[PDB]
C-alpha cells in the first residue's frame, strides 16, 4: 500500500478512528468450523486461457505439420 | 512573525468547495481569474502577533 | 610581445583587439623560479600553460573494441545474432542458483567430517562457515527474511510474467503519495 | 534547464507531494577518492553533473574499460554520472510543465485577486 | 485554520532546573524590569516551540 | 494481464521490420546525396517558407558515425 | 492470503546498474554516442541533441514505452538498434503521446 | 531487521537492497571488531572513574 | 539448435569473468587463479548470462557488489535529529533501526507513466473515431454516449485531464517558440545571407582562442616592461568609462517581517 | 604542490633522529654489558647474547623510520 | 473517510444473517439459457459460417485489416496498395461501418 | 537540469575550460539561454511516421486473448 | 587548503619522536637487564620474558602514534 | 579557517611528544624491575604487579593528550 | 585577529609537554620504588604510600597546565 | 506526505548542532 502511493501513520490494523476492525479468528471451535482463511493456492488462472491452444492446432494443420 | 508566515502545503479540500459545473446548472457561469503573483505575504504590527 | 597562432580572436576592428591584449596583459602575475629576479616565487609558482581534459588513445581504443564483433557483420546479421533469438523456453536456467547455493549444504556435508579433535575446535570452523553463509542469507532465524543475491540483467528476467501487469507495478514503480492520500483510483 | 552553478534546494521539492528525493549539489567527496593523479579546476566542480563525468573521463584515460576500470571510485562515477543526468532530466521536464508541483511556484497555490474576495 | 492558529507559540517560563546548565546560568542572570509596550503578546520568556533556540532541549511528544 | 503473444510476437516484428527499415533508409540518405540544398530545404517544407540559399560549406556525409554497417 | 512459507529463502536482484559490461544493462548507445561526443567534430553539437532525447524516452516508462512489455528501442534486446538508427527518437515520443 | 525474528518493519531496509564496501564475512572479521571496541571502551571507564 | 549468447559474450568470450570490485591482493589473485581453471573447476559461477543459463553480477569479496545509491537527503529520524548529510561520507552507512530510516528507490529515477484505460472503455472510442472519419462526426452521438456510459468515471477523468495538460503543453511549447524566434537588437536586418561559411569546428579552441591567458602561447613572450606598459593604457581608457556608473536602487527587502524578494544573490558574500 | 614536496623531503630528515638516539641507546646498552660483565663474567656467552638482541630491537625502530621517511617521500 | 467504503450504481440484496456480511441476491435477476444451450446456440452460428461464409473472405480480411490502423491516410494507402484499389466509402459499407 | 549534454558543448566545455572567475563564468551560463530555446523548438517539429511500423498495436482484438507463458517446473 | 595538507605531512614526520624515544628506551631496559641478569643468573629465564615484555609496551606507543599518524594525514 | 585548522592539526602533531616520553619512561620502568627483582627474586609477584601499575600510570597521561588533541582539533 | 588565535591554540598544545615529562617522572619514579623496595620489603606500606602520593602532585602540575591551556585560549 | 511539514516564507537558519534540531 505504500509502494502503491499511499502514506501511512501509524501502524497495524487496531484502527484508533472512525473504521471497521477485523480482530484474529477467535481459536474457539464455534469460530472455526464457520471461518477459514483465505489460501491463496486456491486463486487460479480461468481454464479459458486452455482455448487459446485452439490456434496452436490450427496453425500446425494450416502449415501442413 | 515567521510562525505567523508558516503555511501549510495543499489548503484544504477542494471537493468541499462549491463546484463550478454546479454553478453553471443553477444559472451562474463563474469566471476564470488568474493567479495574483505580485502580492507578498508579511506579518502584521506587533501586537497582533 | 603578443604572438600569433591558428586560434584567432572574435573582434572585427584592430582596436577592439589590442585592447583586450592590453587588457590581458593587464593582469599578468610573473612568477619566476630565478632568484633576484623581481618578480620570484619559490612557491605558489603559476604555469602559463592551460590544461584540457581529452579523451586519450586508451579511451578510444577500448570503446572501439567493444564494436569489435559489429564491424564485421551487417545489421541484417546484427538483428539475427543478438536479437532474434530463437525462443526457447525449455532450459533450467536458474539452474546456476541452485549449484552455487547448494554447494553450502554440500560443502557442509563434508565439512562437518572435519578431523579437527577439540569440538571447540570445529565451532570455530563452523562459525567461520556460516560468516561465508550470512553474507548471503543474512538473517540467521527461521521465518524473518529472505536472503540477498544481486544477479546479472538479461533480457529472460520475469521472462515468464511479462504478461501480469500488476507484478510489474509492483516491482518497477514507487508512486509519490499525495495531500489526498490515497490509492489511485 | 539550470544556468547557474547553484540553485535553491527547495525549489526543486513538492509542494502538495511527498519528498522522496532531492537534488544535491556534486559530490565533491568523490573526488578525493581517486588514487591516481589528476588535474582538475574548482570551476567546473559546481555546474550539475559535470564533475561525476569528467571524473568518469579520468577513470577511463588512466584505465580503460575492462579488468581495470572496475574498481569502486570508478564504477560509482560512471554511476552518479548517469544517474544525475537522467533525474536531472526528469526535474527538468517537470519543471517546464510542471511548475506547479515545486515550492516556490505561485501556482503551487494560487493567491486570488481581490475581485473574487466580495469587498 | 486550526493548524495554522496553533503554530502561533506559546509563552514557556524561562526558569528551569531541569536543564543543569541553566540550573548553574540562571543563578547569576538579572531579572530586569520588562516595561509594557501596550501589547498582550510580549514575549518577555521563551516560546514553546520545539524548534526555539531557547526550548530546543524540551522533548516536545 | 497482458496477451502474452502480442509481447513475443511484437518484440519479432519490430525486430524483422527494423531490417527492412535499414534498406529503405538506405536508399533514402542515397538518393537525398544527389539533391540540390533548394531541394533539400524546399521539398517537404512549410508552403509559407521563402527559401533563401546559406553560404556553402563542408559537411561530410556520414551514414553512421561509429565506423558500422 | 495463507500459503505455504518457507523457514530460509533467497531473494534475487536483477540490478540494473548500467555500469557492468557483463549484462544487458549495459547502455552501449550512450556510453558510444556520449565518447563520440567528446572528441572534435562537426556534429560534436548535433551528437548532444541526440544524448538529451535519448534521455527523454527512457523518462517516458508508459504500457507502450518500457522493456516489461519488451518495446521496440525500450528493452534490453534492441540497445544495439539505438547504434544503427538514434533518429527513431522523435517517433516514440508521438507514438507513446498517440497511445 | 537482519538481528530481528519475525520483523514486521517492512519499510525499514527489509525490501531493498543492501550492499556494503566493508570487509566480508561480516560476522567473522566486522562485526567483532565492533565488540572489540565496546570492550575497550568499557575496560577505558572502568580504569579512569575507578 | 545451440543456445542463443548475449552480445556481451562475444566481448570476454567466455561465460566465467571472476570479475571482483574489492581490490584486495587475497581478492584478485584469487580471481585470476579462479578466472583460469573455469573451465575445469566444479565450483563455477557464471557473471555472463545466456538464454540457457542465468548469471550472477558482480562480486564484492564473498558477498555482492551494488554502487553506492547517488546521494539522497531525504531520511526519517527515530530517536534524535541525526543531520543526514550525503555529501559528508563516501560510502552510506547502514540504517539502524533506532538511528534513521533512508528514503525509499536506493537504485530509482525519476520517471512519468501512464494508468492503461480499461480494454471495454478503449473499443468505444475506437468506434467513434471509426464511426468519425466514415460518417462525420453529427452521426457519433450514439458512439459517444457508449463513451460516457461504459468508460468508468475515473477513466473519463483521466480524459478530461489530459485533454487540459496537452492545453497547458501546448502553450508552453508554443511561448518558448516567441522567444525563440524573437529577433534580438545585435540581429536587426540580418539575414541568411549575412551568415558566415562557417561550421561547429571553426568556433572550438583550435580555431577560436578562449578567454583565458594560458589556453595558447600568445601571452608566453610577455615581459614585465609591456605590462606596466598596459597598465597605464587601460588606465588611459578609464578617464572615459568610469565617468558614469549605475545608480544605487532601493531594497526591496529591507523589511524582514515580509516575504522577501529572490533577488539574484551576490556573486561574492 | 611544491610546498607539500619541501615537506615531505623536510620530514624525511627528520628520519635522523631516531639514528642519534639509537647511537646514545647503544652506547648504553654496551656500557651496562661491560660493567654486567665483570660483576659476574663466568657467563659472557649468555650477556653477550642478550646484549645483541637489543642492539637488533634499536635498529628495528631505524628500520622502521627510514621506511615511513620513504613512504611520506613517494606516498 | 472509511477505508472500506464503496458506492455501487446497481442494486444489491444483502444477507441478514449473524457473524456473515454478503450479497445474497441481486433485485430482478433472471437466469438466460445454460451454457448448454448457448453452446448449441453458437454451433449453430459457426456451422452456417463454415459452410456458406468461407467464399470471398480473404477480401473482406484485408479490408478489416487495413481500417485498424490510425490514421486514415494510411488506411486509404492500405486498400491500394493490399485491396486491388478499394474505395474507402465503398469498404465501409462492405464491413458494416457506414450510416 | 535538461538539456545537460546540449548545454555542456555550447559552453565549450568539451574543447576548452571556463574562466575561472564568477563574474564572466556566470554571464556564459546565461548566455545559451537563447539557443536552448531555439534547439528545444527544433525538436518539437518532428513529422509523424506510420505507428504500425515497428510495433504491433496492443488493442487489436487479436489480443484479447490474454494468454500465458507456460513454463517448465524444473 | 593547501596549507593544512602540508602542515597534516609535517605532522606525520613527528610520529618519529616516540620512534627515537623508544629506542633509547630500549637500550636502557636491556642495559638493566644485563646488569640485573648478572646480579642473579639463577632467573634468567624470567628476567629475560619481562624484558621483552616491557619492549612489547614500547612498541604500543609506535603503534599508537604512527597510528593517529596516518589518520592526521587522511582526517 | 584552514589556516586555523592548520595550527591545529599542528597541536594534534604535538601529541605524540607524551607518546614518544611515554616508551623512555617504560624502558626506565622495566629496567628498574629487572635490577630490583635480581636483588629480592623472592617477591617477583610484588615487584611485576606495580610494574604494570605504573605503565598504567603512563598511559593515563598519553590518552589524556590524545583527549585533548582531538578536542582542540574540533573545539 | 587571525594570528593571535593561532598562536592561542598553539600555547594549547604546549600543555601537552608536561604530560610527556610526567610520563617519564613516572616511570622513574615507580622504577625506583621497585629497587627501593626490593632493599627493604618489609616497609612496603610506607614506600607505597609515598609513592602514590608525589605521583598525585605530579599530574596535579598536569592538571594546573591544562587550565593555564584554556585560560589563554579562551581568556 | 510528511505529517512535520511547514512552508516557511522568511529566511531561517538552522543549527547544525548534535542531537539538536532548532533555528
Ligand atoms: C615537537 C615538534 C612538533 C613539530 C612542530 C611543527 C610545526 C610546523 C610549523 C609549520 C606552520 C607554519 C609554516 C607556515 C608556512 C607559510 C610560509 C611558507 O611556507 O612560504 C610561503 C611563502 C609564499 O610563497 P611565495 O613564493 O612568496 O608566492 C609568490 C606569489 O607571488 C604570491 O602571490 P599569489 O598571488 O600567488 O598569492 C598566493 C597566496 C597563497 O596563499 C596560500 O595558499 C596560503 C597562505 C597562508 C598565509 C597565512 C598568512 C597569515 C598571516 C600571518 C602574518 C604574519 C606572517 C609573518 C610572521 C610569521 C611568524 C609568526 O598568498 C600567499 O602566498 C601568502 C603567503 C605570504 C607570505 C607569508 C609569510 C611567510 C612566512 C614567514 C616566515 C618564513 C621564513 C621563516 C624562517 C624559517 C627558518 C627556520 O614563501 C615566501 O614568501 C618566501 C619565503 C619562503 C620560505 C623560505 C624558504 C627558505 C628555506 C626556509 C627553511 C625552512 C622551511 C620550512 C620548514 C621549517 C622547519 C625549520
Ligand atoms: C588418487 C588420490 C588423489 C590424488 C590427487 C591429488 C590431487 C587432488 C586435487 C585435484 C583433484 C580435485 C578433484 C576436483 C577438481 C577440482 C579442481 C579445482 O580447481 O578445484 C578448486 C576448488 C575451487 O576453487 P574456488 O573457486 O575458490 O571455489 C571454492 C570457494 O570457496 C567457493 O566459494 P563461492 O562463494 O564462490 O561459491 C560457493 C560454493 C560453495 O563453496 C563453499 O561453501 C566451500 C567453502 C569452504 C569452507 C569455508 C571455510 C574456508 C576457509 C578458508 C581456507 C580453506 C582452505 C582449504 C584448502 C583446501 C585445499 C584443497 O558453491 C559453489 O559455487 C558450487 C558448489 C557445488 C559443487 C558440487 C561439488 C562438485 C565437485 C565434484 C563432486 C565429486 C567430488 C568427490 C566428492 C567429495 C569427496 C567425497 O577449490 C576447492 O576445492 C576448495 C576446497 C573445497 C573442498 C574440496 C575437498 C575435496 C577433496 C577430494 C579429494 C579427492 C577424493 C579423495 C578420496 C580419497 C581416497 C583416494
Ligand atoms: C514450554 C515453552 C513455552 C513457550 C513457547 C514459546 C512461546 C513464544 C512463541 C514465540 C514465537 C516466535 C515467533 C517466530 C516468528 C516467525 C513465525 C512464523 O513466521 O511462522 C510462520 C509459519 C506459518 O505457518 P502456519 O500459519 O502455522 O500454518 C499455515 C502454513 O501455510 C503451513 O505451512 P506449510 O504449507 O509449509 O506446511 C503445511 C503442513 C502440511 O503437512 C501436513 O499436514 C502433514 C503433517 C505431517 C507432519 C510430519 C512432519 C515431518 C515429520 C517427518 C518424520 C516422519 C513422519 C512420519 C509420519 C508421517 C505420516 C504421513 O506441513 C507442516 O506445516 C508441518 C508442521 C510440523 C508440525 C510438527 C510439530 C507438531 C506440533 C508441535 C507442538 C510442540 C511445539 C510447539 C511449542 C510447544 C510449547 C509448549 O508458522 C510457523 O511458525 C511454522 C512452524 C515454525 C515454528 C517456529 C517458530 C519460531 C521460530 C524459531 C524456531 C526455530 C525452530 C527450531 C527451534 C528448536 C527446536 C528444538
Ligand atoms: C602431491 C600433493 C597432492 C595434493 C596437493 C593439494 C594442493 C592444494 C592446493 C590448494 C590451492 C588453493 C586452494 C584454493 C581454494 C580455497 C577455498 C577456500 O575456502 O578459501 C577461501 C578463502 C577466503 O577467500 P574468499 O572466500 O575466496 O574471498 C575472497 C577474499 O578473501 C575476499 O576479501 P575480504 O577482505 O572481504 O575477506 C576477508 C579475509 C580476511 O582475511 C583473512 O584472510 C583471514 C586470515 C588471517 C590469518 C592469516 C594467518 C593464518 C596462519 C595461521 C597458521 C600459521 C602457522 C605458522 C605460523 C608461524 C609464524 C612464523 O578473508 C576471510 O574472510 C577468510 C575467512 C576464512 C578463513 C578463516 C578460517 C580459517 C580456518 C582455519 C582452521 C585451521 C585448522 C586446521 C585445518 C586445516 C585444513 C582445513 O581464501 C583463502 O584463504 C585462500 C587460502 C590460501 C592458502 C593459504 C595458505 C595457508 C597456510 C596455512 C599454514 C598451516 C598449514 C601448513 C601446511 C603445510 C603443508 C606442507
Ligand atoms: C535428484 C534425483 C535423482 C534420482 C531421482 C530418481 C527419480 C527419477 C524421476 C525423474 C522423472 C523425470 C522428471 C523430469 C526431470 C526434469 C529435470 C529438470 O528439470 O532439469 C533438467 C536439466 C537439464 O538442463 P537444461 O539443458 O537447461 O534443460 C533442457 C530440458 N530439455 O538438468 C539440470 O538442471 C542440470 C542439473 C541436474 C542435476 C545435477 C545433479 C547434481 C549432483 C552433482 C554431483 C554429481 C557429480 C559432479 C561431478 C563434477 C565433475 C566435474
Amino acid at each position: 500500500t505504500l509502494r502503491a502511493g499511499k502514506n501511512i501513520e501509524g501502524s497495524g490494523q487496531v484502527h484508533f478512528g472512525y473504521h471497521d476492525q477485523k480482530w484474529g479468528m477467535p481459536a474457539i471451535p464455534m469460530f472455526q468450523l464457520m471461518y477459514y482463511e483465505l489460501p491463496g493456492n486456491s486463486i487460479v488462472v480461468n481454464p479459458c486461457r486452455n482455448q487459446n491452444y485452439r490456434l496452436y492446432f490450427e496453425m500446425r494443420k494450416k502449415l501442413g505439420i | 512573525r515567521m510562525r505567523y508566515l508558516t503555511e501549510d502545503p495543499a489548503g484544504d479540500d477542494p471537493l468541499q468547495k462549491t463546484k463550478d459545473e454546479h454553478l453553471v446548472d443553477l444559472g451562474f457561469i463563474p469566471k476564470v481569474f488568474g493567479a495574483n503573483v505580485e502580492v507578498r505575504k508579511r506579518a502584521p504590527h506587533d501586537k497582533y502577533l | 610581445p603578443v604572438k600569433e597562432g591558428q586560434a584567432k580572436l572574435w573582434f572585427s576592428t584592430k582596436e577592439e583587439a589590442d585592447a583586450y591584449d592590453d587588457k590581458m596583459i593587464s593582469n599578468i602575475e610573473l612568477k619566476s623560479q630565478d632568484y633576484e629576479d623581481e618578480n620570484f616565487s619559490p612557491v605558489f609558482n603559476r604555469k602559463t600553460q592551460e590544461y584540457f581534459l581529452e579523451p586519450s588513445e586508451k579511451f578510444k581504443s577500448d570503446f572501439a573494441e567493444l564494436l569489435r564483433p559489429l564491424r564485421s557483420l551487417s545489421f541484417n546479421q546484427v538483428v539475427d545474432r543478438y536479437v532474434l533469438i530463437p525462443p526457447n523456453h525449455t532450459f533450467y536456467r536458474n539452474w546456476t542458483y541452485e549449484k552455487f547455493l547448494g554447494g553450502f549444504g554440500l560443502s557442509y556435508l563434508i565439512l562437518r567430517e572435519l578431523p579437527l579433535r577439540n569440538f571447540y575446535a570445529r565451532v570455530f570452523v563452523m562459525y567461520a562457515f556460516a560468516a561465508k553463509v550470512l553474507d548471503h542469507l543474512g538473517n540467521p532465524f527461521p521465518f524473518s527474511g529472505h536472503g540477498q543475491i544481486v544477479a546479472a540483467a538479461d533480457r529472460w528476467n520475469h521472462w515468464d510474467v511479462r504478461c501480469y501487469d500488476n507484478v510489474m507495478k509492483a516491482l518497477k514503480y514507487i508512486r509519490i503519495p499525495t495531500v489526498q492520500n490515497n490509492i489511485p483510483e | 534547464t539550470i544556468f547557474a552553478e547553484t540553485w535553491e534546494a527547495s525549489e526543486y521539492q513538492y509542494r502538495n507531494k511527498a519528498n522522496l528525493k532531492t537534488l544535491p549539489v556534486n559530490h565533491l567527496g568523490k573526488l578525493a577518492e581517486l588514487k591516481f593523479d589528476f588535474v582538475e579546476y574548482k570551476a567546473h566542480q559546481l555546474i550539475a553533473c559535470h564533475l561525476y563525468e569528467r571524473m568518469t573521463i579520468h577513470c577511463m584515460n588512466q584505465y580503460g574499460l575492462f579488468k581495470d576500470f572496475y574498481r569502486p571510485e570508478c564504477l560509482d562515477a560512471q554511476y552518479y554520472f548517469k544517474t544525475c543526468v537522467e533525474l536531472n532530466a526528469a526535474y527538468g521536464i517537470q519543471k517546464k510543465f510542471f511548475p506547479e508541483h515545486f515550492v516556490g511556484s505561485p501556482y503551487a497555490r494560487p493567491v486570488p485577486q481581490f475581485q473574487q474576495l466580495g469587498l | 485554520a486550526t493548524r495554522w492558529y496553533g503554530r502561533q507559540p506559546g509563552h514557556l517560563l524561562r526558569a528551569d532546573t531541569y536543564w543543569i546548565p541553566n540550573l548553574v546560568s540562571q543563578r547569576f542572570a538579572k531579572h530586569q524590569p520588562a516595561h509594557w509596550d501596550g501589547t498582550q503578546n510580549m514575549p518577555i520568556f521563551r516560546l514553546a516551540d520545539p524548534k526555539h533556540k531557547d526550548s530546543y532541549m524540551v522533548q516536545f511528544r | 494481464r497482458t496477451s502474452a503473444h502480442y509481447i513475443e510476437i511484437n518484440a519479432i516484428y519490430g525486430a524483422e521490420m527494423m531490417k527492412r527499415y535499414h534498406k529503405v533508409w538506405e536508399n533514402i540518405i542515397e538518393e537525398r546525396s544527389k539533391a540540390t540544398d533548394q531541394e533539400k530545404k524546399t521539398r517537404y517544407a512549410h508552403p509559407s517558407y521563402q527559401y533563401s540559399p546559406l553560404p556553402v560549406v563542408s559537411i561530410p556525409n556520414v551514414l553512421n558515425p561509429l565506423n558500422l554497417q | 492470503t495463507s500459503e505455504s512459507v518457507l523457514a530460509y529463502d533467497y531473494k534475487l536482484w536483477y540490478l540494473w546498474s548500467g555500469v557492468s559490461n557483463l549484462d544487458e544493462s549495459f547502455d552501449m548507445f550512450f556510453n558510444q554516442y556520449w565518447a563520440l561526443s567528446l572528441s572534435t567534430s562537426v556534429f560534436q553539437l548535433f551528437y548532444a541533441v541526440i544524448l538529451d532525447r535519448y534521455l527523454s524516452v527512457l523518462f517516458q516508462n508508459t504500457p507502450y514505452t518500457n522493456d516489461w512489455f519488451r518495446m521496440m528501442l525500450h528493452s534490453k534486446e534492441t540497445a544495439l538498434i539505438w547504434l544503427y538508427h538514434p533518429e527513431l527518437s522523435w517517433h516514440i515520443n508521438g507514438l507513446n503521446q498517440f497511445f | 531487521n537482519s538481528a530481528l525474528i519475525g520483523s514486521e518493519n517492512q519499510s525499514d531496509s527489509m525490501n531493498e537492497l543492501n550492499t556494503n564496501f566493508s570487509m566480508t564475512y561480516y560476522i567473522l572479521t566486522v562485526l567483532p571488531g565492533k565488540f572489540i571496541y565496546w570492550i575497550y571502551e568499557i575496560l577505558h571507564t572502568f580504569f579512569v572513574v575507578c | 539448435k545451440a543456445p542463443g549468447q548475449i552480445y556481451a559474450y562475444d566481448i570476454h568470450n567466455t561465460h566465467y569473468p571472476y570479475v571482483n570490485i574489492k581490490q584486495d591482493s587475497q581478492t584478485q589473485l584469487l580471481a585470476s587463479f579462479r578466472r583460469s581453471i573455469a573451465s575445469i573447476n566444479p565450483f563455477s559461477y557464471r557473471q555472463v548470462p545466456s538464454q540457457d543459463r542465468a548469471a550472477f553480477g558482480l562480486r564484492w569479496g564473498n558477498a555482492w557488489y551494488a554502487p553506492n545509491p547517488y546521494p539522497n537527503g531525504i531520511h526519517f529520524d527515530r530517536v534524535f535529529p541525526t543531520h543526514y548529510d550525503p555529501l559528508a561520507e563516501t560510502n552510506r552507512t547502514k540504517a539502524n533501526l533506532q538511528l534513521i530510516k533512508y528514503a525509499p528507490g536506493n537504485y530509482s529515477t525519476l520517471v512519468v507513466t501512464s494508468e492503461k484505460l480499461p480494454r471495454p472503455c478503449i473499443r468505444t472510442i475506437q468506434n467513434y473515431r471509426r464511426c468519425q472519419m466514415v460518417n462525420g462526426t453529427e452521426k457519433c452521438n450514439s458512439e459517444a454516449q457508449d463513451i460516457l456510459a461504459i468508460c468508468p468515471n475515473w477513466a473519463l477523468d483521466h480524459m478530461k485531464e489530459k485533454v487540459r495538460f496537452y492545453t497547458k503543453a501546448l502553450a508552453i511549447n508554443n511561448q518558448t517558440y516567441i522567444r525563440a524566434m524573437q529577433v534580438e537588437e545585435y540581429n536587426q536586418g540580418r539575414t541568411v545571407a549575412d551568415v558566415a561559411p562557417k561550421t561547429w569546428i571553426h568556433g572550438t579552441r583550435q580555431h577560436l582562442r578562449p578567454d583565458t591567458m594560458w589556453a595558447d602561447d600568445r601571452y608566453t613572450n610577455i615581459t614585465q616592461t609591456e605590462i606596466n606598459e598596459a597598465i597605464k593604457r587601460v588606465e588611459a581608457r578609464k578617464a572615459r568609462e568610469h565617468e558614469k556608473k549605475p545608480v544605487e536602487q532601493a531594497n526591496v527587502n529591507a523589511n524582514t517581517g515580509e516575504q522577501p524578494v529572490r533577488v539574484e544573490k551576490s556573486l561574492y558574500p | 604542490m611544491l610546498l607539500v614536496k619541501a615537506v615531505k623531503v623536510l620530514v624525511m630528515g627528520g628520519c635522523m633522529l631516531p639514528i642519534a638516539f639509537g647511537a646514545l641507546g647503544t652506547g648504553v646498552l654496551f656500557a651496562g654489558f661491560n660493567v654486567a660483565l665483570s660483576r659476574n663474567p663466568e657467563e659472557t656467552e649468555s650477556l653477550f647474547n642478550n646484549t645483541l638482541m637489543g642492539f637488533a630491537l634499536i635498529e628495528t625502530f631505524i628500520f622502521m623510520s627510514i621506511g615511513l621517511g620513504f613512504f611520506v617521500l613517494f606516498a | 473517510m472509511q477505508n472500506t467504503t464503496n458506492i455501487v450504481h446497481v442494486p444489491v440484496h444483502m444477507g441478514h444473517t449473524h457473524y456473515f456480511d454478503y450479497i445474497d441476491s441481486f433485485p430482478k435477476l433472471k437466469e438466460g439459457p445454460t451454457l448448454e444451450e448457448n453452446h448449441i446456440t453458437n454451433q449453430k452460428i459457426l456451422r452456417e459460417q463454415l459452410i456458406s461464409g468461407q467464399q470471398g473472405l480473404e477480401q473482406n480480411l484485408c479490408l478489416r485489416n487495413c481500417f485498424k490502423l490510425s490514421q486514415k491516410r494510411y488506411i486509404e494507402f492500405c486498400l491500394d496498395r493490399k485491396c486491388g484499389g478499394a474505395d474507402f466509402q465503398r469498404a465501409a459499407t462492405i464491413l458494416g461501418y457506414t450510416k | 537540469m535538461d538539456n545537460y549534454f546540449t548545454a555542456i558543448t555550447l559552453l565549450g566545455l568539451r574543447d576548452q575550460n571556463l574562466p575561472p572567475f564568477k563574474d564572466a563564468r556566470l554571464q556564459r551560463y546565461k548566455s545559451i539561454k537563447k539557443m536552448i530555446d531555439l534547439i528545444e523548438t527544433t525538436t518539437k517539429l518532428a513529422p509523424p511516421m506510420p505507428v504500425e511500423l515497428f510495433m504491433l498495436n496492443p488493442t487489436d482484438p487479436e489480443w484479447d486473448d490474454d494468454m500465458t507463458y507456460p513454463t517448465i517446473t524444473h
